[PDB]
């Protein structure tokens, strides 16, 4: 009876919104003084898959990283509906959110597609010279193209973890103190 | 004042994870070594406010140039922002005097 | 933001001319995006005001 509450409900969306953020902050966390995998060496720690298996492979923090954005889409689709899109285009913030939860679906989708590719590789190829279908694979940050389908993914990767963090609005003005900042700022938005 | 180094910390905190995140596989590839480690995008991207970031500390020396547009664009997005949050403390800091 | 250095606007030949238009050129920029700023800032001081 108590965690259905609105000030409850609203601790709740806060503290998973700060779930969120903290798992995007510790999902570089390997990284954090030093990525020990230069762009020129290539590690694959099994001697049997290919280098492009390892850069592939999703982790748990990023399926939970998914299944958080995929509920955010959802909550999103879920009330795009309820009020048309008269009510929900009119405002310039649904603009910010459904670029946010865009990008984050769009980069998914390149890194699913890249690992894909390199499994179906991986798959019909199961050290020698390798034969020209699989040879670009198990190769150097160097070497690879200039499209392929994981620079896609962490290009805009980087671009949704910066546009993530504007959903600090949604639940400041809640507060004495930061609320007329953020009535202040809109205001001063306009010029 | 300490309202707004709250704004500042949150602009500065987002663009330092985004731009870490963006430019970590390129360590031993780049112009420079910034952006590359979390200590290297927090000295960029403070020195950047008073004009002592160069420019040429988000290029990399590959052909993806993918991910040095995203840089450049993260980089100009940044300083903008950070203009526009200091107008706005300072005509939050006028209107504080004036009452 | 003052990252473009000055010598970005020089050329190698004895052409003085093109390159005293490009110095001109690049200081009215400046000015103009300064006198831009300030009249920006104006304006969102009166939309406070109100
Ligand atoms: C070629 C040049 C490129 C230009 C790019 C520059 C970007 C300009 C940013 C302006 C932000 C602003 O003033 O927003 C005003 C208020 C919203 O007012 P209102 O109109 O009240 O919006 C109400 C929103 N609502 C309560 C309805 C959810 O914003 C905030 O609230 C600030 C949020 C604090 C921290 C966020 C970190 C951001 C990191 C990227
Ligand atoms: C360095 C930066 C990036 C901080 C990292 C993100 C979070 C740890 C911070 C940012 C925004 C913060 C929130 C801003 C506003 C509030 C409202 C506050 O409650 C009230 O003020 C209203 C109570 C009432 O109704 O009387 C509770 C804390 C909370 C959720 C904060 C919780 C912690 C948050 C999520
Ligand atoms: C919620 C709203 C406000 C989002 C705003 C959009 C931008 C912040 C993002 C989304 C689309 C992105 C662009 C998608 C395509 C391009 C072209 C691309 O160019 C190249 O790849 C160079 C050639 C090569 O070597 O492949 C570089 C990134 C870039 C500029 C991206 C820059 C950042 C953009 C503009
Ligand atoms: C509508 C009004 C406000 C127009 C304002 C006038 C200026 C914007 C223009 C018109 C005349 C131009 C000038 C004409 C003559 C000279 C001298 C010339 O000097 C040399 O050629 C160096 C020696 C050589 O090697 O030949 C270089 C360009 C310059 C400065 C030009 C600079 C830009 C000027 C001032
Ligand atoms: O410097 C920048 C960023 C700085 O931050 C920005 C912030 C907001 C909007 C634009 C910004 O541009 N870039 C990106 C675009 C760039 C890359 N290739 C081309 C080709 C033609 C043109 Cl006309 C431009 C370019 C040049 C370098
Ligand atoms: O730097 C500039 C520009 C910068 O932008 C300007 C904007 C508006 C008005 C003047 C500006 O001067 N120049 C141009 C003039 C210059 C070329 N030969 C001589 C000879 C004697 C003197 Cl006294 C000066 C010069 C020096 C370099």
């Amino acid at each position: 009876k108590i965690m259905r509450g609105p000030f409850m409900k609203f601790v709740a969306h806060a503290a998973s919104f700060t779930i969120f953020l903290g798992l995007l902050v510790m999902n570089a966390a390997d990284r954090f003084e030093g990525t020990k995998l230069l762009p020129n060496e290539t590690s694959t720690d099994n001697a049997k898959q290919l280098f492009r298996m390892k850069t592939s492979c999703f982790s748990w923090m990023e399926m939970l990283i998914i299944s958080w954005v995929i509920g955010m889409i959802w909550a999103e689709c879920k009330e795009i509906w309820t009020q048309g899109p008269k009510e929900y285009l009119f405002e310039l913030w649904n603009m910010l959110d459904f670029g946010m939860l865009a990008i984050f679906a769009a980069s998914f989708i390149a890194r699913f597609m890249a690992f894909w590719h390199a499994s179906k590789a991986q798959s019909i190829i199961d050290k020698v010279t390798l034969g020209d279908n699989v040879k670009y694979y198990n190769l150097a940050r160097i070497k690879w193209d200039p499209s392929d389908p994981q620079i896609i993914s962490e290009g805009l990767y980087a671009i949704a973890v910066v546009l993530s963090f504007s959903r600090i609005a949604y639940i400041l003005p809640a507060n004495e103190s930061f609320g007329p900042l953020q009535i202040s700022l809109g205001r001063t938005v306009k010029d | 004042i300490f309202k707004f180094m709250v704004i500042f910390i949150m602009v500065f905190v987002a663009f330092m994870i985004g731009m870490f995140n963006l430019y970590s596989y390129y360590i031993g590839a780049k112009q420079n070594e910034a952006f590359t480690t979390v200590e290297e995008s927090f000295k960029t991207l403070f020195w950047a406010i008073f004009g002592l970031s160069e420019v040429k500390s988000v290029v990399i020396n590959y052909n993806h140039k993918f991910i040095e547009n995203i840089g450049y664009v993260l980089y100009g997005v940044y300083n903008v922002t950070m203009v526009i949050v200091l107008l706005n403390m300072l005509i939050a800091m006028i209107n504080s005097s004036f009452q």
